[PDB]
């Protein structure tokens, strides 16, 4: 069909079998590089939006503020613009030129804080501005607004479902707000009724969903694995729903996102290298042989030219 | 971290 926005086109990425990892072919990986802001949050930036509209939060001539610039934040930008929104990111002001340029080239209103605040401040900026209006302004929150994971339920879960025929054995995701995994598995398990095994990635630096499940003291830490290991326990992160966590670590993230450019093509971004690595390691163990293993890839090589990666 |  013809999209009436750039919103609407979200989401239909494609399925790609693994060569050289795996056995035998059972690693699949789903491409969520292909989307309209080019990460797998274009999805929620769309879905957070559309319901804040539908439930009367959102209305013409208000304001979105937030304080994301990673993919959450780019994702919001082109929705805003595509809907026709202001919008307003704060930012350290320690953030790439890249990032600042790429933010300012969506039309977003860019609020640069404090270096030495961190994301801390950009944090409580973006929450003073909202509570100097709260009429005119409007915070989405990625980590608890339900939006986020029903974006999954309704659209990357059925894909997976529809792409794979129903043979899909296995879902395996990092964790950053838990969205992805919680709406793909309530997807797969509860509305087409399969018990697949549904797998956390998360940093070995800050493992704080595996401390978490063995009651464990919750310790966080500095890891390069952009895009997950938030360093706590999301509210969109449905524990009741995961079966397995697997733990990667930043340098095996690296090697491994740089092996499926090298060696199978595709332009993975980081924690998709994470992702992978995770899959591999089961992918490997003879209980999932005859399994059908698909893994989420979050986003693409070009977005982490400046980084570790390159 | 939280710059997601």
């Amino acid at each position: 069909a013809i999209y009436a926005d750039n919103s609407y086109s979200i989401g239909n990425t494609p399925l790609v079998r693994l060569k050289h990892f795996g056995h035998n072919g059972n690693v699949v990986v789903k491409i969520e590089g292909r989307n309209p802001s080019y990460s797998v949050k274009c999805r929620i930036g769309a879905n957070m939006v559309w319901q804040a509209e539908k439930d009367g939060t959102l209305t013409k001539g208000k304001e979105i503020v937030d304080a994301t610039s990673g993919n959450t934040g780019i994702a919001l930008a082109y929705v805003a613009a595509a809907r026709g929104y202001k919008i307003t990111l704060t930012m350290p002001e320690t953030m790439s030129l890249e990032r600042k340029r790429l933010l300012c080239g969506l039309g977003v209103n860019l609020v640069l804080t404090e270096g030495a605040k961190g994301m801390k401040g950009a944090i409580a900026k973006a929450e003073e501005i909202v509570a100097s209006d709260p009429s005119r302004y409007v915070m989405l929150k990625q980590f608890e607004n339900p939006a986020n994971p029903q974006i999954h339920r309704e659209t990357t879960g059925p894909e997976i479902w529809k792409d794979t025929d129903g043979k899909v054995d296995v879902v395996v995701a990092g964790v950053g707000t838990g969205g992805s995994i919680t709406g793909i598995s309530r997807a797969i398990k509860l509305d087409f009724g399969k018990q697949i095994t549904s797998v956390a990635v998360e940093p070995v630096e800050s493992p704080v969903i595996s401390q978490t499940l063995a009651g464990e003291e919750v310790k966080p830490g500095p890891h390069k694995i952009q895009g997950i290991g938030a360093g706590f326990i999301p509210k969109n992160l449905d524990l009741s729903i995961i079966d397995r966590v697997e733990t990667v670590d930043s340098d095996t993230a690296l090697a491994t996102a740089r092996r499926l450019m090298a060696e199978e093509g595709i332009l993975a971004g980081i924690s998709s290298g994470a992702a992978v690595a995770a899959a591999d390691r089961l992918a490997k163990l003879p209980e999932f042989a005859d399994k059908l293993i698909v893994v989420i890839l979050p986003s693409a090589s070009e977005r982490y030219l400046s980084t570790a990666l390159f | 971290n939280w710059n997601i």
